[PDB]
């Protein structure tokens, strides 16, 4: 144990899920399947379900076993896991024939979860990974530790996890998730469309939403020094777009701010919090917007620095007229950062770092898969044991 | 293959349920849920690819 | 162990912890309070109150769950919070798994109806399997490696001084002083209210404030003096003449600043004035003229370990009580509070040695009683603690 | 007879939750070294992958740079 042409990743989400099958072990690489994250449930006259990647026949219904991150339908999100897990059998079973005895013998698999998921969640997915999938070794590992693992492992730091509908807020301290600090707010990168919409009312949704992925829109905080830009259609129809294309991520960045500041200010110990403030880490779609990272930090410096007030300064500095020491202050943070990704994925660096979560998990997965401790993943000796529950002996 | 044969021949026992469970000392009047060991007697494929980015 | 997972739910007079036994932190800690916006309706969660607070919306107030006593007095509002802890930060039915809960230590009297409500509760309303009433001052002890000891809880609603022999709680001989957090609040805010501009009904401002500036000012400008503050400044003055006669520093002078966000606004105190608001826990006699020496901290420290001392030698219990005391609470995280209570404690019994203990870790202590009912929870036996079931209830209805 | 039992009763419940309660805080200790221990590697490894990245990029900077193509 193990086979780095065995290590599996899956890293689900609302929309689509990133999915990896071995480790390359010169450098990482960037996902390269996504699934989008669906079934279909065929209801068969009895009551029993039945699941399918295609509508078939036109007699199943769509369902998004996860909506805003979380599980909202744990048969369909196992289902899920099988459709993706079975897939990548069949797969590699085909291109090689002596699969089952080589890259297909000993599959461990690293499951990365979301905050929102239930214990329940948790347990019913153990036991479906060993009793269906037939699976003998699973990590769970949180969204949040992968994040921090992959940037350079901070051992305090926070987690702004920008999703579509919803962002996630995560304080991390001596690497460990703190959840009764841990928070969503109901908003996302979908709000930049809606800000827009208002700004731009005789566009439509493809329009704004083309706007938005666009090399012309940015957050300020050489195109910003133009009137007007242009930039083209998903359709190849040229469109031009006034001050418009610098708006609409502020209602957003405050949002964001607001939560960020009430959540660290609840971090007890001063010196933890210090660090925290020092390593904020932002991820998600949104994030590659030009200017976007950025501007939410030049935010939390606007509204959370411990600072001397300018007004007070300026007096103090007239007032010496007749040098000027710094006033210190009790309060954290008077430093914010944003923690410092590594340089030296180079696959990574070309792709840009919005789903730098999933390198957290493979950087994980190399680690504890290729060293022989089994502390930080359940084994069949363990699940023999305590079963699901065995699940909260490793976690981290 | 079918694919639930693809899962029984890769990664190569037992099973727990959900269930009720009234410790004792005999028992104790009260159950809760717990995971519990059982006894001795207790669909497609979708082509990566589509999927693959490109 | 046992093959259970547990529900330990933590009610505070002010905080409110919950989660699994299976996990060494809990997944929430929300406030003891909650908004009722008005067809009505019920806030629950520290960033949704808080969010709900800044709106200041008219018609929204916050109301208590717990008592000063630390015991739930609004039983139909206490249901409500536990629906959203086992709906939103739970997510489990609360008729699945054992629930483990804590009371505060009592004389003895509102036991029993209490316990009533609790069925009523647990059963009638949530239809909870079983559950623990663990006594936290016991619990918290116990947590502890300790089975007799002398547990001094500085919290929201005041000091609740505890005295715990060989496992027992010595009722008779328990303590609960007025004057803790919360008092700390109203003095913080009365005090530089001038400063601020500022100088029940308005209870979501206040509530607000209590939980923004207030609290980190809490956190970051008070101290406790070491020596009863009169006596420091005294002193520190004796000195400081001294060292000016003498040729031809007074420590109470150094300045602490504290930046207060809603104004943009410098605040900045002397350390004495920073010493200020805890030597009220200790001598509150020093604002009201109502109050005797004897309210404070100091001397109800000592009251009950002597009421100890009257079981049922004395200097025997004192000699036990003074060398496994516990320091513990919220509040008692404030920089000098341990050896303040310790030097008060020490003079009231010059004869004795007082050893004491304290989670150095700042998280720990704010959720110490959670953190003991927890290890409770962890007891590898069922028969280590009293587990009332459906059926207590029954036989208790009975005439 | 019944008094020598409940006492050695009492006296073994104390006895054995006092037990239960140090090894609960010792376990606490455990997982909280482990944790810090595994981040503190992962440090270590990230160095290691940092280094190795920049021989690569030396190696293959330093032919691109005395050749053509």
């Amino acid at each position: 144990p193990f086979r780095q042409d065995s290590i599996l990743i899956i890293y689900p989400r609302s929309q689509t899920t990133l999915v990896q099958f071995g480790l390359n072990e010169e450098t990482f690489t960037v996902p390269e399947l996504e699934i989008p994250t669906q079934i279909y449930r065929t209801t068969r006259q009895d009551g029993s379900y039945t699941y399918h990647s295609t509508n078939k026949d036109n007699k199943a219904e769509l369902i998004k076993p996860i909506q805003n991150g979380e599980i909202i339908d744990i048969s369909a999100f196992t289902q899920f896991l099988r459709l993706i897990f079975v897939s990548i059998l069949s797969d590699r079973a085909n291109k090689n024939q002596d699969a089952f005895e080589a890259e297909l013998s000993n599959i461990p698999l690293l499951l990365i979860t979301h905050h929102s998921w239930s214990q329940s969640d948790l347990e019913i997915i153990t036991q479906y990974v060993f009793e269906s999938l037939e699976i003998n070794n699973l990590i769970q590992l949180p969204a949040s530790l992968a994040a921090t693992y992959s940037m350079i492992s901070l051992q305090n730091c926070c987690i702004i996890d920008v999703g579509t509908h919803h962002t996630d807020i995560i304080p991390i301290v001596d690497y460990a998730q703190l959840d009764h600090l841990v928070s969503s707010i109901p908003m996302g990168g979908q709000s930049i469309n809606d800000s827009l919409k208002k700004l731009l009312p005789q566009w439509d949704d493809d329009q704004i939403e083309s706007l938005k992925k666009s090399p012309i829109f940015e957050v300020l905080s050489k195109n910003s020094d133009l009137e007007f830009n242009t930039f083209w259609d998903e359709k190849g129809n040229e469109i031009k777009v006034g001050k418009q294309r610098f708006q609409g991520c502020n209602n957003l960045i405050k949002n964001i701010s607001n939560r960020v500041g009430l959540t660290l200010d609840n971090i007890d110990d001063i010196n933890k919090a210090k660090a925290v403030w020092e390593n904020i880490i932002i991820v998600g779609g949104t994030t590659s917007i030009s200017g976007f990272k950025e501007a939410l930090l030049g935010q939390l410096l606007k509204d959370h620095l411990i600072i001397e007030p300018e007004e007070e300064k300026s007096k103090r500095e007239e007032e010496a007229k007749s040098f000027v020491p710094t006033i210190e202050y009790v309060q954290c943070p008077t430093v914010i950062k944003l923690a410092k990704y590594p340089d030296y994925f180079p696959e990574w660096k070309k792709s840009g770092y919005s789903e730098i979560i999933f390198l957290g998990a493979q950087i994980v997965s190399k680690q504890i898969f290729t060293h022989p401790k089994d502390t930080f993943y359940i084994t069949r000796e363990k699940y023999n044991m305590k079963g699901p529950a065995a699940l909260w002996d490793v976690q981290f | 293959m079918d694919p639930q044969t693809l899962i029984t021949k890769a990664n190569k026992k037992e099973s727990w349920r959900y269930d009720w469970y009234q410790p004792s000392k005999e028992k104790y009047p009260f159950r809760y849920k717990t995971w519990l060991r059982n006894q001795e007697d207790e669909e497609d494929i979708l082509d990566l690819k589509e999927f693959d980015r490109r | 162990t046992l093959n259970r997972k547990c529900v330990v739910i933590h009610n505070g007079s002010h905080r409110t912890v919950a989660g699994f036994s299976n996990v060494e932190l809990p997944q929430c800690i929300i406030p003891s309070s909650y908004i009722k916006r008005t067809e009505a309706e019920f806030i629950f969660g520290t960033y949704n109150m808080i969010d709900a607070a800044a709106e200041k919306r008219n018609g929204d107030e916050v109301y208590t769950l717990v008592d000063s006593q630390g015991l739930p007095y609004n039983w139909d509002a206490l249901e409500m919070q536990w629906r959203y802890l086992y709906d939103t930060q739970l997510k489990v039915s609360p008729e699945e798994l054992p629930l483990v809960i804590t009371m505060p230590a009592t004389n003895g009297k509102p036991d029993m109806a209490i316990l009533e409500r609790y069925y009523e509760l647990a059963f009638d309303k949530l239809n909870v399997p079983v559950f623990q009433i663990v006594i936290e001052p016991l619990a918290i002890a116990l947590s502890m490696g300790k089975s007799s000891a002398f547990v001094i809880d500085i919290g929201a609603s005041g000091c609740n001084v505890t005295p715990i022999i060989d496992g027992i709680v010595v009722k008779n001989a328990v303590v609960r002083s007025k004057f803790g957090g919360d008092f700390l609040d109203f003095q913080v805010h009365e005090r530089l209210a001038p400063l601020i501009k500022e100088e029940q009904k308005r209870s979501t401002d206040v509530w607000y404030e209590a939980s923004t500036w207030i609290q980190q000012f809490k956190s970051t400008m008070l101290q406790v003096s070491e020596k009863d503050l009169f006596e420091l400044e005294r002193y520190y003055k004796e000195q400081a003449d001294i060292y000016a006669k003498q040729q031809e520093n007074n420590p109470l002078v150094q300045k602490k600043n504290f930046l207060f966000k809603p104004l943009n606004k410098t605040l900045t105190l002397d350390l004495k004035e920073c010493y200020q608001f805890a030597e009220y826990l200790f001598k509150p006699q020093l604002i009201s003229d109502k109050f005797s020496p004897e309210d404070g901290l100091g001397p109800l420290m000592a009251k009950s370990v002597k009421k100890a001392g009257a079981s049922i030698s004395p200097e025997q219990v004192y000699s036990l009580l003074l060398t496994n005391v516990i320091i513990t609470g919220s509040t008692s995280l404030i920089e000098g509070m341990e050896q303040r209570i310790i030097k008060e404690l020490s003079i009231r019994f010059p004869q004795y040695k007082l050893t004491t203990f304290a989670n150095q870790v700042m998280m720990d202590r704010k959720i110490q009683g959670w953190l003991g009912a927890l290890t409770m929870a962890n007891l590898p036996s069922w028969s280590l603690g009293k587990w009332y079931s459906k059926e207590d209830y029954e036989t208790l209805k009975r005439d | 007879l019944k008094l020598e039992r409940k006492k050695t009763e009492a006296v073994a419940r104390l006895k054995s939750m006092n037990k239960s309660a140090i090894n609960q805080y010792n376990r606490r200790q455990d997982k909280k070294n482990k944790r810090l221990k595994f981040g503190h590697r992962l440090i270590a490894t990230h160095t290691n992958l940092e280094r190795d990245e920049q021989k690569r990029a030396e190696k293959k900077a330093k032919e691109r740079l005395q050749a053509l193509k």
